[PDB]
């Protein structure tokens, strides 16, 4: 009772923890959480942008398809007037 | 044809990329599409299908790492290429019968641009998943 | 003072301009852009119904697409819905990728330098990966037994501790223990040392944290002779 | 304590180009790009007084077209070509100085995160799932 | 720290040499760095404008932390391990029951 005290008052018992925790940190992010990597920019980040690139393009192509569909074969000044007052 | 013929060849092959792996457990690797054959060992030449089947931390229905994994390891925008490369082939061969239409040879070409459009996708999905 | 296997750095070659994109990304953009100017010409020359009305084709396609990319404007635009909203899914795709250039080159263009690994022995009296030694027969050697610095006194634990001798006979033993190791047994020896054998090919050595204490080379005598004081 | 496994380190999705900016700031860019297209729309086309209506070239889907040139940074063919509609565009050019200006500051540190999942922390899951074991 | 205090006491009797010079500084002071109550000491630092630190125990500094005007705050961490307690004179029937 009087002697773990002594321990308590003097540090010891910081130091041995200190010995025994923190002077064997081994394994990773203890070590290397405080480094610094620049950037090189690959693929798997820049994907969705591509991808709607790409279905933007197809889109489009789809929309002139049935442009081209309808001119090969609003309406009544009058009933905008309900649209709008419908819409009102 | 010179479009059809390298897109089968390159379609239908066991030598895209190389890299550093294993033949067959339970090196130098001649990997293609699903066989990741392998040389420069104990034997060479023997061929391993693969498929995926990590062992993570159970990722339940993580989409984008999925969905992904799916379409990577069946390829279906690669093959559509194909698919639409000799649809068109067609158009353009039965241009000379059921002609004077002028209306036939359009349908053709856009075949021939939408199969890029896969292909497109399929590099992007494949170099996706080898880093996937 | 530390004697460690000097790192080989990079150098930044020619066309170290191309570096904030890998080389995937670089054909796919070459890819993607013949994709959509081949699109957008299709698009336009369509029979709309007179013809030669609209002002695109495959060479102003290609050079319009090319002068939206890069930030230079253009001289004509698409007049035709599916134009109009073909274009703009390219105006979009530019903003995204070059302000990535130029917002990631701004990170190449700062930093150079190595991360300068196991500094001022204090990671070597707390890692075990990378051993280190002194000479046989060595003030060093004896400086460490005697020393009553806690740190030092766990660098000396692990030294007398060691699996096998991480003690060399002669320096030339361990320049070339060191010289193999491949940052996998550090040094001790005096800076004078070190920075001669700095100063010398094939300079693979390097010099790490600052020093120690303070030592001094003087000239030694048998005690009690008459060549002391004229010495 | 708990203690549970590593997890894996998940990489950002699809949809992480949008990211440096919250959804709130996008909402309100969709609703002043659609307000001041049409505040443009009506500053022209307002009976100029045979060219009595034809003055310019800006309907509704020029107008349209023309606030999605100005904000991406490509201007159109066609410009404003009067007084009291270059009041919208002038503020709609310090208005996309000011927001891609912003935008664009540090979007390469949103494009490499890989942050954690963290299942469970507090953990009574362990009460309510029947999935994950505990002892 | 606050006189008749066991802080106090253990900068004296501590033996770390930073803690030594912070008793060496403490103890050659002028005016007195000391004071008698902790409110008094909470109201100098108050008044000091960040000339005049203080030291207390973790349980009211963060009690100190959550009361208006906030304007206070805690910097750094811990530095040991106390513990509050029971106290009985020694060898009372009282000691095994509590
Ligand atoms: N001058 C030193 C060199 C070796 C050492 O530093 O231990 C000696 O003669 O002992
Ligand atoms: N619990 C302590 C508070 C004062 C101090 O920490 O010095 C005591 O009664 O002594």
């Amino acid at each position: 009772n009087l002697a773990v005290l002594k321990l308590s008052e003097q540090g010891v018992l910081d130091k041995l923890k200190n010995k025994w925790w923190y002077d064997k940190g081994e394994c990773g992010a203890k070590d290397s959480g405080s480094k610094e990597k620049t950037s090189a920019l690959s693929l798997s980040n820049v994907a969705g942008v591509f991808y709607i690139l790409v279905g933007g393009l197809g889109l489009a192509m789809l929309v002139a398809l049935i442009e081209f569909c309808y001119k090969s074969r609003l309406f009544d000044r009058g009933v905008q007037m309900l649209l709008t007052t419908v819409g009102a | 044809f010179a479009a059809f013929s390298l897109m089968t060849i390159a379609v239908g092959t066991d030598y895209w990329l190389y890299s550093r792996g294993v033949c067959k457990t339970k090196v130098m690797t001649h990997s293609g599409l699903w066989r990741t054959c392998c040389l420069e060992g104990n034997f060479k030449g023997l061929c391993k299908q693969i498929d995926h089947f990590p062992e993570d931390a159970d990722y339940e229905a993580d989409t984008a790492e999925y969905f992904l994994r799916a379409v990577r390891a069946s390829s279906i925008f690669p093959i559509l290429s194909v698919i639409l490369l000799f649809m068109g082939g067609l158009c353009i061969a039965a241009s000379e019968f059921y002609k004077t239409r002028h209306n036939i040879i359009l349908s053709a070409g856009i075949f021939f641009v939408s199969a890029g459009l896969s292909n497109i996708i399929g590099i992007i999905v494949y170099i996706s998943a080898n880093a996937g | 003072s530390i004697m460690i296997k000097k790192p080989q750095k990079s150098k930044p070659g020619v066309f170290s301009f191309l570096d904030p994109l890998a080389y995937e990304i670089w054909m796919c953009i070459v890819f993607a852009y013949i994709g959509v100017s081949v699109v957008l010409f299709l698009v336009s020359r369509f029979s709309p119904y007179s013809e030669s009305t609209n002002e695109f084709g495959i060479f102003n396609s290609l050079w319009f697409s090319l002068g939206a990319f890069m930030q230079q404007g253009c001289d004509i635009s698409p007049r035709s819905l599916s134009g109009r909203i073909v274009g703009g899914v390219w105006w979009f795709f530019t903003l995204i990728i070059i302000s990535s250039y130029t917002a990631n080159l701004a990170a190449f263009l700062t930093v150079e330098r190595m991360v300068s690994p196991i500094e001022s022995a204090e990671d070597l009296s707390k890692q075990t990966e990378i051993a280190y030694g002194t000479l046989d027969s060595g003030s060093t050697k004896e400086f460490f037994r005697r020393s009553k610095i806690a740190v030092f006194d766990k660098m000396w634990t692990y030294m007398r501790s060691a699996e096998p001798s991480v003690f060399v006979r002669t320096t030339a033993e361990g320049v070339a223990r060191v010289r193999k190791s491949k940052g996998k047994y550090a040094y001790l020896l005096e800076s004078t040392m070190n920075e001669y054998i700095e100063q010398r090919k094939p300079c693979d050595t390097m010099k790490v944290g600052g020093n120690l204490d303070s030592k001094g080379y003087g000239i030694a005598t048998p005690k009690g002779s008459s060549l002391g004081t004229p010495v | 304590s708990i203690m549970i496994k590593k997890p894996q380190k998940s990489k950002p999705g699809v949809f992480s180009f949008l990211d440096p900016l919250a959804y709130e700031i996008w909402m309100c860019i969709v609703f002043a790009y659609i307000g001041v297209s049409v505040v443009l729309f009506l500053v022209s086309r307002f009976s100029p007084y045979q060219s009595s209506e034809s003055t310019n070239e800006f309907g509704i889907f020029n107008s349209l077209w023309f606030s999605l040139g100005a904000f991406m940074q490509q201007g159109c063919d066609i410009s404003p070509r009067s007084l009291s509609g270059r009041i919208v565009g002038g503020v709609w050019w310090f208005f996309t100085l000011i927001i891609i200006s912003s935008y664009t500051a540090n979007l390469a540190a949103f494009l490499t995160v890989e942050r954690m999942v963290s299942p469970i922390e507090s953990a009574e899951d362990l009460s309510k799932q029947t999935e994950i074991a505990y002892g």
